[PDB]
RNA sequence: AAAAUUAGCUC
């Protein structure tokens, strides 16, 4: 999952490749259209 | 010579036409409106409606300019109107000038929204509970599940269909591999043991197979050459050779190494026969503590490296019992508190004992009608004899309207009914809420969380106990 | 997956009435008549007939052998 | 005890009694202290040894 | 993929099922999907404050 | 720490508000140490035949 | 292999879907047609300006 | 300070279900002959089943389950069998216990329909119901499956579990006006008269009545298919006297001993 | 994993009582009978006879638990009539009761067919 | 005029005693019922 | 004498494989098979 | 056998039978002289019951009060006066809280095991329960809160014909738009209250939202009021919904729309459905207070 | 009797 080259993956995003949720229809169907914004994780800011 | 997902967009206020073409830019397809009414006349309906026999499709709406694909940014600067006749008819002058028109409304909502019976009846907190939730429901997750190998299957055994769909699940396939029961529930509180967010279940119901599911679990392991000297192999570790050893049983498998199918496996039982010379050692794995299941099936195999590569599977039939989490459409969890058995619990004028009882608490604070529509509608379509429709934005579909039909049933407009106590055969004073409600099981077995621990095994750099089930 | 034996709810046997059921609806009937037409009273067992989906057939496509 | 402890009253003596089905139980009134709402929680529970 | 616009029956034959709505990778044997990441627009003036 | 459980919560009027409905396995799973006497002496040698 | 059960339960839902087609559509002309009065408390709508 | 001399009258007889009355009895005595009804009613129902070879596409459990669930007719054989855990033997014993068998292999191409009309029962009372309408599916099997095991049955009752509930839907009512006030509608006009109301059209409910004691209780029984209902309400009354008798024993031995 | 077996709810077990008396000391003539493994059914219908009789001042009984199969019966008579002798004519009273239901029953059925 | 503060608004009332002045006349605000003292000031709530 | 008996994959033909030998049906020649269900004293409860 | 029945759930019933509040023409016990029993030792205190009417005590029948209220207990025996939160709950003086200072702990655990073992038994032949039936109108309340919607809007139109032809003056300490946003707000809050107050008044004493809301036990009247009269407006940020495109709310609604519906304010009830655009802001509304919710428990 | 790391879910 780290968008990147194996040297250098801390430096790169993370999750950008997950396992597929394969425990009931909606829930794979919903895993292959999700989004996922690339802001800081628990940031103090509300707007985005 | 413009494909239709670029994009125009006018600047009036200042004289700027921006074009995108570049990929990304979500969007979605309108109806066009030229002056105050549609270009999606009958002929088109007709054409379409007999599709599927000749050849018609959405390209061709797409082609005909009925239809267009307006993105997001672009969509600042439309007109947009809700519904076709309501909005355009005549009445004060508010716009009269719409350039577009919303297919349904209720096409906003997403994939787990959707399956939401009355979304617009429930404060949204609950809408967003409930979309989360479900992804966690138990049920058919894929015809073929039989072949799959996958790790922490689940599968549900009788997975009814919902009693009230909303037209828009019948494409998200929902009703060809649902994931919950059409359960007798009795919004009321019989004993006590549903108070705070919780459940009674009927044991008899349970006994019959109410919401009995199915646990799976896989397992991986291929031998490899660790090393010039090591060498790891498929053989049952006898007492003799094999200096590290588990004291646990071994013949239970057979002398290829591997369980065979259909056997009694418990936590701490030996699944596979793997031994690695060093005088061999037993590196061999063991099924995981609490588990206690039985083997499906063995796959044996060539992995990539060409070693010998195997994967077991073991199932388990997991009883509904105490603790499990269960949760309706509408973001109502709980867990089941007790379990009664039929004589035990209250019944109806007929014997029609109750499947749920959730706490009538639970409703006003959390102003959930909808669940309460759900029930309504749910009785009446059960009485008739087909499925009911809740399409969110629907002005067809009212509680009065709903009440006079159920009236014509001999059962209270409103739903309620009288009820009896179970123990002691006494009428309820009050008049209890029971009807026909689809009812979800989640994943979050007890078994599974369940731990304990006396002096356990302990960490290696500093001298605590270890940490995880 | 299959239907069931018995009527969660109430307990009468109505493992024993799809075929006919499907029976009942193919020929001339709707569903709110073919029911009370095999003799479902109580709403608790309709939910059998009317809800319940069925998947053997499309595990029954995945013929192990021929 | 549960486990976010905000309080003096989220960590209190209990006497043990044992009973069939798996599932720790705990009268409702008990339940406002830990914060407690019988939808999935968990709540440790330790034992002293002297 | 070797199921591009394939009938049911040769899904059904090849213990697949006609409801997958597929598009995830298969790496080492796991389902693998990528999620939609979003940024900035470019080629785009923006005036922030 | 030794001596812990986790397990899921249910309500439980039936139970005074200082009980606590552990199950069955966790307790047998955990251990008190408990002196020996005279006292009680009988006690423990029938749970340590046990 | 599927002459029976598998082909009759094809035709019972084709049948039944197609029913479901023409009492939707009865449904529509009749409400069509019962325009006579709509006096109901649960039910408003917007009307800005 | 003695009992009541309840009086009985069967409505509709049929071998599907039976509606009676009882007039001149409590509410507790016709309750508990409700539960019994449910629960502690003797019947026979399969209950140990050893599966040889399971090709279908169900899981192993899931035939055990369903086979749990298909009634047994036990007219006369309920009363004479003996509970396997009192039977003095090993093995399940043809005198506390019937046997059951069933092996079919879908051959032919068009797919199989195991119903229960392939349990072939060694006794010839016990077998489940088809004597005199399709049979209960159990299984679907195709072209080179198949399903071959064999199941004992055993004497139980629905409390232990709910294969031994003989009981469709057991429809309890008394006092179908609410003479009693038993419960207190908010608006009495807008129900529906009780089946076995009395009272005319006009008027809602029946004016209250003080000294007014609980008759009249109406029961629907209505039998699965295993035991005629008739015999079940038999059944249950001849064991809730036992129950007591046994009680009434229990207690006279403690107190003497004391 | 813990879910105890059906079979415990109404079979004894070994060593334990199937009705045991315990004398009360708050008030004269009261005692409780325990009753292991039963329920509702063999309680209401006692507590409901015993009702019936004048002589009984009090009585009622309880569940201590829903998961424990047992119940407690406390009785209290006039000084002159022990509860015992209360408990053996209810019962006594009750199956002579449900013994002509019985018959009565029967005797109706054997006339609603055909008659 | 324009430098003042606009005055909190309620509805005031005298069913209301003040237990900080001992008069009557105070504003209530639903929301819990809080009473706002009128010429005491006095501040509470009512459940 | 006990051959380890497999089934093949897609032919559902058995196989005798014994060990230090390759993986693959008797016939056309795949890398998948299954195993055969035990002998042993499979007893359920229809509970 | 009711009162005989729920003794047997009390563990410090003394085995004494109290004596009848009603003897002829039949032995009726009364809730409140049962529940006595329940009361340790020889308690008092005094407290007000949530629906007390104010003007009660200044005017006669201070001693007896006509509604029940006015909790009066002494030598550890109700008299008067219906229990509640305020007298059971958590709260300083409350009834426990008086058993505990004056009575050992123990007798306090005892209190409260009893009180649950009583009442729950006594609740099954009770019943408690909730439905269609407790959210319905009299279909005359309807009536009331379309009106009084419609002068709302109304009101709120006047206001801004004002303020387009420059007719509000500048509330003092507040800028033009600082005022007119004030005024709309108070308008709609106004608005919102006087439906709910006309919904409450509507309600029946058998009604069961009514019954948890004043009993506390879970509820408030804001619920009832957003279940049944109007749901209200759905602020963001502190303030009405913004101009997410420009100058306006949603595509459907036009520029400089500031009208109540085009800024968030849910017309309707959770009983009747709500429009796709009022839903929409209904999901901002709590998408917020998600976001509050998780910074908080962060911080 | 075994490592480093990331992600999902839950009160
Ligand atoms: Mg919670
Ligand atoms: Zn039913
Ligand atoms: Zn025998
Ligand atoms: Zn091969």
């Amino acid at each position: 999952g780290n968008w990147g080259d194996q040297k250098k993956a801390h430096q790169a995003r993370a999750g950008v490749s997950q396992v597929l949720n394969r425990l009931t229809f909606a829930s794979t169907l919903s895993h292959l259209r999700r989004l996922n914004s690339p802001i800081g994780r628990d940031g103090k800011l509300a707007k985005p | 010579i413009i494909v239709s997902e670029v994009s125009m967009i006018r600047d009036i206020r200042e004289r700027e036409i921006r074009i995108y073409t570049d990929a990304g830019r979500i969007c979605r397809p309108l109806l066009i409106v030229e002056k105050q009414k549609l270009l999606l006349k009958k002929r088109h309906i007709d054409q379409l409606k007999e599709r599927e026999y000749n050849n018609y499709s959405w390209q061709d709406l797409v082609a005909s300019g009925v239809v267009e694909y307006i993105d997001t940014l672009e969509e600042e600067t439309v007109m947009l109107a809700m519904t076709p006749d309501d909005l355009q008819e005549k009445e004060v002058a508010y716009c009269s000038t719409y350039t577009h028109c919303e297919i349904h409304p209720s096409m906003i909502l997403g994939v787990c929204a959707s399956i939401i019976p009355f979304p617009d009846h429930n404060q949204s907190p609950r809408n967003t509970y409930q979309s989360a939730m479900g992804k966690q429901a138990m049920g058919v997750y894929i015809t073929n599940f039989h072949v799959r190998m996958d790790t922490l299957a689940h599968v549900l055994y009788y997975p009814q269909k919902p009693l009230v769909t909303t037209r828009s699940m019948e494409y998200l396939r929902f009703r060809e591999l649902p994931a919950g029961i059409n359960s007798i529930v009795a919004i009321a509180s019989y004993t006590g043991y549903n108070q705070e967010d919780s459940v009674i279940m009927n044991r008899s119901a349970v006994d019959r197979g109410f919401f009995r599911s199915v646990f799976y679990r896989s397992y991986k392991e291929q031998e490899s050459k660790k090393g010039f000297d090591q060498e790891e192999v498929f053989e049952k570790p006898t007492r003799e050779t094999c200096q590290g050893m588990r004291h646990a049983i071994y013949d239970k498998l057979d002398d290829d190494g591997l369980i065979a199918p259909g056997v009694r496996v418990s936590g701490d039982d030996v699944i596979i026969g793997k031994t690695v010379t060093l005088t061999k050692r037993d590196c061999s794995t063991f099924l995981r503590t609490s588990e206690t299941g039985i083997v499906d099936q063995v796959m044996v195999t060539l992995n990539q490296e060409g070693y010998k590569f195997c994967k077991i599977r073991v199932r388990s039939v997991r009883i509904p019992q105490i603790g499990d989490k269960f949760a309706s459409r509408h973001g109502q969890k709980g867990t089941c508190g007790i379990q009664y058995r039929q004589e035990d619990m209250p019944f109806t004028c007929e014997g029609i004992t109750p499947d749920i009882i959730i706490n009538p608490h639970a409703i006003p604070s959390r102003m959930t009608i909808g669940h309460l529509i759900e029930c309504l509608q749910g009785k009446v379509s059960a009485n008739k004899g087909e499925i009911g429709d809740a399409t969110p934005f629907n002005d067809a579909v009212n509680v009065q309207k709903i009440s006079n039909l159920l009236s014509d049933y001999g059962y209270h407009l409103r739903g309620n009914e009288v009820l009896y106590n179970g123990f002691t055969g006494r009428k309820i004073t009050s008049q209890i809420f029971i009807g026909p409600t689809y009812y979800q099981r989640l994943k979050h077995m007890v078994d599974d969380k369940i731990h304990s621990r006396a002096r356990g095994p302990i960490q290696i750099l500093n001298r605590q106990p270890m940490e995880g089930r | 997956m299959i239907i069931p034996v018995r009527c969660f709810t109430c307990g009468k046997i109505v493992g024993n009435k799809w075929e006919a059921y499907l029976g009942l609806l193919q020929a001339e009937y709707t569903e709110g008549d073919a029911l009370d037409a095999l003799g479902l009273k109580r709403y608790c067992c309709r939910r059998m007939l009317l809800a319940h989906v069925d998947l053997i057939e499309k595990l029954l496509n995945y013929a192990p052998l021929e | 005890n549960r486990q976010p402890t905000l309080h003096k009253m989220s960590m209190m003596g209990h006497r043990v009694r044992i009973l069939p089905w798996s599932t720790f139980r705990l009268n409702l009134s008990v339940t406002t202290p830990y914060n407690a709402d019988f939808d999935g929680d968990e709540m440790n529970l330790h034992l002293p040894q002297s | 993929c070797l199921l591009n616009g394939l009938t049911d029956r040769d899904l059904c034959e090849l213990n697949e099922c006609p409801l997958d709505p597929g598009g995830y990778f298969i790496i080492n044997g796991s389902e693998k999907v990528l999620i939609a990441q979003e940024k900035m627009a470019t080629n785009t003036v923006y005036v922030f404050a | 720490v030794d001596f812990s459980a986790r397990t899921v919560i249910t309500p439980d009027p039936n139970l005074s508000i200082d009980q606590v409905g552990v199950p069955r396995s966790i307790a047998a799973n955990m251990t008190f140490a408990e002196i020996v006497t005279p006292f009680n002496i009988d006690r423990l040698q029938e749970l340590v035949r046990r | 292999q599927r002459t029976k059960n598998i082909s009759a339960i094809s035709y019972i839902n084709q049948r039944n879907r197609e029913w479901n087609i023409v009492e939707s559509e009865k449904a529509l002309v009749a409400e069509s047609h019962n325009m006579k009065n709509q006096q109901m408390d649960p039910f408003t709508r917007r009307q800005c300006k | 300070p003695y009992a009541n001399q309840p009086t009985v009258r069967i409505t509709e007889l049929t071998d599907e279900n039976v509606k009676f009355i009882i007039e001149n009895t409590d509410l507790a005595v016709a309750n508990s002959i409700r539960r019994v009804f449910i629960a502690e009613v003797p019947i026979i129902a399969i209950d140990w089943v050893q599966i040889d070879a399971n090709s279908s596409v169900l899981h192993d459990e899931f035939i055990a389950h369903r086979l749990g669930l298909i009634p047994l007719t036990s007219d006369d054989i309920v009363d004479k069998l003996q509970y396997s855990r009192d039977c003095t033997c090993e093995e399940f014993c043809p005198e506390c216990s019937v046997e059951f068998t069933l092996d079919v292999r879908c051959n032919e191409d068009q797919t199989r329909h195991v119903t229960s009309r392939d349990l072939i029962s060694n006794s010839p009372r016990v077998i489940p119901v088809t004597s005199r309408q399709d049979d209960i599916l159990i299984v679907k099997l195709r072209k080179g499956q198949e399903l071959r095991l064999r199941a004992y049955a055993k004497k139980g009752f629905g409390k232990e579990h709910a294969k031994w509930n003989p009981t469709a839907g057991v429809a309890f009512e008394y006092d179908p006006d609410n003479a009693l006030r038993h419960t207190v509608y908010p608006k009495p006009e807008e129900w529906p008269k009780s089946e076995y109301s009395e009272l005319d059209e006009d008027e809602s409910q029946a004016p209250y009545d003080p000294n007014g004691k609980p008759e009249r209780f109406y029961y629907n029984v209505e039998s699965c298919g295993s035991l005629r209902p008739e015999t079940i309400v038999l059944s249950a009354l001849s064991g809730l006297k036992k129950k007591l008798s046994d009680l009434q024993t229990q207690l006279s031995h403690e107190i003497q001993s004391d | 994993m813990n879910a105890p077996p059906a079979f415990e709810s109404f079979l004894l077990f070994e060593g334990e009582k199937k009705i045991t008396i315990n004398k009360d000391t708050k008030v004269p003539n009261a005692c409780l009978f325990t009753i292991n493994k039963e329920d509702h059914t063999l309680g209401n219908i006692i507590k409901s006879q015993l009702l019936k009789d004048p002589q009984v001042l009090f009585a009622g009984y309880k569940v201590p638990h829903p998961l424990e199969h047992k119940i407690i019966i406390r009785v209290q008579t006039t000084p002159d009539y022990s509860p015992q002798e209360a408990f053996t004519n209810a019962i006594t009273d009750l199956i002579s009761e449900l013994s002509l239901l019985e018959e009565r029953f029967r005797v109706a059925i054997k006339d609603k067919q055909e008659g | 005029r324009e430098h003042q503060m606009a005055k909190t608004g309620g509805t005031q009332t005298d069913l209301f005693t003040c237990g900080k002045c001992k008069k009557k006349n105070c504003t209530y605000t639903q929301v819990t019922t809080f009473v706002v003292c009128n010429e005491c000031g006095n501040r509470w709530k009512f459940c | 004498q006990q051959p380890m008996i497999y089934i093949c994959g897609e032919c559902h033909t058995e196989n005798e494989i014994k060990s230090r030998d390759p993986i693959r049906c008797r016939e056309c020649g795949y890398r998948i098979m299954y195993k055969k269900r035990t002998k042993r004293l499979v007893v359920f409860d229809a509970r | 056998g009711e009162v005989m029945n729920l003794l047997m759930f009390l563990s410090t019933w003394d085995g004494k039978v109290p004596q009848p509040a009603i003897l002829k023409p039949r032995p009726l016990w009364t809730g409140k002289q049962i529940f006595s029993l329940i009361i340790p030792g020889h308690i008092n205190c005094i407290r007000t019951h949530s629906t007390h009417p104010d003007d009660e005590d200044s005017g006669p029948y201070k001693h007896i009060s006509p509604g029940d209220t006015k909790v009066v207990v002494e030598n550890g025996e109700l008299i008067m006066g219906i229990l509640c939160k305020k007298s059971l709950g958590t709260s300083a003086g409350s009834l426990v809280h008086i058993s505990y200072l004056e009575m050992g702990h123990d007798i306090t655990r005892l209190f409260y095991s009893n009180i649950q073992t009583v009442i729950n038994n006594w609740l099954l032949i009770e019943g408690h329960t909730i439905g269609i039936g407790d959210s319905i109108a009299d279909s005359k309340t309807y009536q009331d809160i379309q009106n009084t919607i419609k002068k709302a809007k109304q009101d709120v139109i006047e206001v801004i014909e004002k303020a387009h032809n420059n007719e509000l003056e500048p509330t003092p300490g507040n800028t033009l738009r600082q005022t007119f946003e004030n005024q709309v707000n108070r308008i709609l809050n106004d608005a919102r209250d006087k439906t709910g107050s006309s919904a409450q008044k509507s309600l029946s004493e058998y009604n069961n939202f009514k019954s948890m809301v004043v009993s506390g036990a879970k509820g408030s009247k804001i619920n009832i009021s957003q279940v049944i009269a109007v749901v209200g407006q759905q602020n963001v940020e502190g303030k009405r919904i913004p101009f997410g495109f420009k100058h306006r709310t949603l595509p459907h609604f036009i520029k400089d729309d500031y009208g109540p519906e085009s800024r968030g304010f849910v017309e309707n009830s959770y009983l009747a459905g709500l429009t796709p655009t009022e839903f929409f802001f209904h999901a901002m509304g709590g998408r917020e207070g998600l976001i509050d919710t998780a910074v908080k428990t962060a911080e």
